[PDB]
RNA sequence: GAAACUGCGAAUGGCUCAUUAAAUCAGUUAUCGUUUAUUUGAUAGUAUACUUGGAUAACCGUGGUAAUUCUAGAG
RNA sequence: AUUCAUAAUAACUUUUCGAAUCGCAUGGCCUUGUGCUGGCGAUGGUUCAUUCAAAUUUCUGCCCUAUCAACUUUCGAUGGUAGGAUAGUGGCCUACCAUGGUUUCAACGGGUAACGGGGAAUAAGGGUUCGAUUCCGGAGAGGGAGCCUGAGAAACGGCUACC
């Protein structure tokens, strides 16, 4: 009801070929708004694409309603893609979350290939013949 | 106390036991390196002459060149020694070895055949293998195929396939140390920078000759003025 | 200590880069380089607390590591390069260009330059003596070495060099009436010009100096870094203050007229 | 893209306050009394060459010890 | 401020190093030969400079204690000459020599429920008390000692030995 975004601090990052400002939304009567929903408004707002529009850390003012953020409008999913970290592609989809063990898991192994030398598949077949 | 013989020639090992006591003495007290008559061990050793190259105890410890003992010690080991590997840069440790002299004591003797006898072991003489890489240095290649300096090397490398049921190829080893026009452009590269720089320090040299000449001459005329 | 420390924790940090206390335990430690490690500013502070290009450091890593960054016109990706006094930095992907000048805060201000100034500095003459093959050679505050220097050229001197080849263009002698700019001391960031110079055998000499604005003010001659040949004409652009010191209230009055 | 060789790092960090009373430490000095990987500047034309050799790892292969981030013979 | 830098001469050396390395683009010249050539770079290298360090180092400044008044000097204590060792100064160590060095302005010895400092608590002023501990400096890795590697450690998530 009524959303509007409200933009400041607006810096033009070619560096990352990006876009860097403050959105504020201003919504009465309402909780707040997912962050994709300020990306989709932000795209027909920018006539860019859904997948080149990046938002995060929200927060409301005391008392309701208006929210400040951050978000980036970069210029292809290519480059939003170059420079961008997973757990925001993770967030919206442009990525995975890949499936590691645990960190004890990964460093019990790896501690574990601390104790041969060389290759496992020798280490692995001469025990064989050993326990034969 | 099992034998571990191997004959180089052909690259072929195989693990033998002898168990009748009285039929290992021609070993005791000889020395690692020294060579053996096959004659008295056993049978099937006619002729052969064997050269006593390790061993290892009872406990499992390798014997050791150069400790001229008929049992164990402990030595500080350390890069470059044998029955050692360092675990990182200078590091020394104290580990027990065996000794270099054949006694009852051993578990097994590590022998190589010097000279084949008159008959066959069924796995360590009538049979061969191959070496398992051939050459990789250009002027290995040309040392071991006979070949020539002007000899074309390139396509004279030996290769292996490996048949992964279809689409298959040979694997075939990068040649180092082979001439490309790429290393002869380097080295004209490097000579002519050297030849460059000797040329511009020459010609600065040259011009702070003549900034000195000139303010001496303005000098002159600056005192040649009182 | 057994040997060289790698961190620099962040209340050991100079003052003159702004970190805020609460960010975290570590501020970076600027790379052994051209300038000392307390007198520079490390390019990530320059390129991420200053000018807001990137969000934190691994952006300025990706920044860097791109080419975009330059230092005295060469490209550098040492993050933590020891950006110094008098240095050039070039950012050709956003066309804009810096030098790195104290403002009279004391401190190094965001100093936009243009291209065609974007390619030269300036060089205070640490020493002169001869090298191997008799050579002679001057040093820089910068850790430049110029081999066939004016024979005429001492200590205290500052010298043009140019980005590109290196080499010097032209210099200025030491004496009385040359403007300055103090590059330590609590007059730091403040522009004057030389009044006299007190020289004591085996200590420190002292230079005594006065800004536009009648005010003599003495300083180490180690800190006194010649900018120009006379009073009004520096050799290089001079942030919003042309380097004089305000009170507090001058400030405060200021700020009030400004704002209405 | 494993392994291994080579290189670099592992002398930072983090923990603690036992020892320690001109010692440590603080401000202030000195190195015309020394070493310094790295960084950044420079910087060497000096009176078989279409580019020299031989080792070993990785690897296949025989193993030994109850057992260790043990290793030995051979190619 | 120097026997400084730098330079010269005569000789010396189990001869230091003055590049047998690597990636992408492949250009230009013809006297058309797998020709002569040459672009960004990787890595490396002697010396000097710089930077990051280190090791020594000047002056002044520590709590209680005399039921601690003399201490140090055999086996270095204070100094001189010569050497050895060190990265280098220096009794750092050796040889010879001299007999010196500290102390009531508190040496030396003993205590510390003593790591030092930036600081903290209380505070009219002057003070009193605290600071193992977010930063800086030191020291240690059960106790002791000795080393390897390395620019850098007397390193302990390095080694060696004893307890």
């Amino acid at each position: 009801d009524a959303v509007t975004i409200r933009t400041r601090k607006v810096i033009s990052n070619p560096l990352l070929a990006r876009r860097q400002f403050v959105i504020d939304v201003l919504h009465p009567n309402r909780a707040n708004v997912s962050k994709d929903e300020l990306r989709e408004k932000l795209a027909e707002i920018y006539k860019a694409e859904k997948d080149a529009v990046s938002v995060f850390g929200f927060r409301t003012q005391f008392g309701g309603g208006k929210s400040t953020g951050f978000g980036l409008i970069y210029q292809s999913v290519a480059d939003a893609k170059r420079f961008e970290p997973a757990y925001r592609l993770v967030r919206y989809g442009l990525a995975e979350k890949v499936e590691k063990a645990s960190r004890q898991q990964r460093k019990q192994k790896k501690n574990r290939d601390k104790k041969i030398f060389g290759t496992q598949r020798r280490a692995q077949k001469r025990a064989a013949r050993r326990n034969a | 106390m099992k034998l571990n013989i191997s004959y180089p020639a052909n690259g072929t090992q195989k693990s033998i036991d002898i168990d009748d006591e009285h039929k290992l003495r021609v070993f005791y007290e000889k020395r690692m390196g020294q060579e053996v008559e096959g004659d008295s061990v056993g049978d099937e050793f006619k002729g052969y002459i064997f050269k006593i190259t390790g061993g290892n105890d009872k406990q499992g410890f390798p014997m050791k060149q150069g400790v001229m003992h008929p049992t164990r010690v402990r030595l500080l080991l350390s890069k470059g020694h044998s029955c050692y590997r360092p675990r990182r840069t200078g590091e020394r440790k104290r580990k027990s070895v065996r000794g270099c002299i054949v006694a009852q004591d051993l578990s097994v003797l590590a022998l190589s055949i010097v000279k084949q006898g008159d008959n066959e072991i069924e796995g360590l003489t009538d049979t061969t293998v191959p070496k398992r890489l051939g050459p990789k240095r250009a002027n290995h290649i040309r040392k071991f195929f006979g070949l020539t300096k002007e000899d074309d090397v390139r396509d004279f490398v030996v290769r292996r396939e490996v048949t992964k049921g279809d689409k298959t190829y040979t694997k075939a080893p990068k040649i180092q140390r082979l001439v490309t026009p790429q290393t002869l452009q380097r080295k004209r590269a490097l000579k002519a920078k050297k030849v460059k720089n000797a040329q511009q320090q020459r010609d600065a040299a040259a011009e702070y000759a003549q900034l000195l000449a000139k303010r001496l001459h303005e000098r002159k005329e600056e005192r040649a003025e009182i | 200590a057994r040997g060289p420390k790698k961190h620099l924790k962040r209340l050991a940090a100079p003052s003159h880069w702004m970190l805020d206390k609460l960010s975290g335990t570590y501020a970076p430690r600027p790379s052994a380089g051209p300038h000392k490690l307390r007198e520079s500013l490390p390019l990530v502070v320059f390129l991420r607390n200053r000018l807001k290009y990137a969000l934190n450091g691994r952006e300025v890593k990706a920044i860097m590591m791109q080419q975009h960054v330059q230092v005295d016109g060469k490209v550098r990706t040492d993050t933590t390069y020891p950006a110094g006094f008098m240095d050039v930095i070039t950012l050709e992907a956003t066309n804009e260009h810096f030098r790195l000048v104290y403002d009279v805060k004391g401190k190094f201000a965001v100093h936009r330059i243009s291209a065609e100034e974007a390619a030269y500095k300036l060089g205070k003459v640490k020493k002169v003596q001869l090298g191997k093959k008799g050579v002679p050679y001057v040093v820089t505050h910068d850790g430049r070495t110029i081999r066939y220097p004016d024979p005429l050229i001492r200590a205290n001197d500052t010298v043009k060099i140019d980005l590109a080849t290196g080499k010097i263009d032209d210099f200025i002698k030491f004496d009385t009436g040359r403007l300055v700019m103090v590059t330590g001391g609590r007059n730091l960031g403040r522009v004057g010009v030389i009044v006299h110079r007190e020289k004591h055998e085996g200590g420190f000499d002292l230079v005594h100096i006065k800004d536009a604005l009648e005010n003599t003010f003495v300083t180490r001659l180690s800190n006194v870094f010649v900018i120009g040949t006379e009073a009004g004409k520096p050799w290089v652009s001079l942030p919003k203050g042309k380097g004089i010191k305000l009170s507090i209230s001058e400030e405060r009055d200021r700020r009030r007229a400004q704002q209405g």
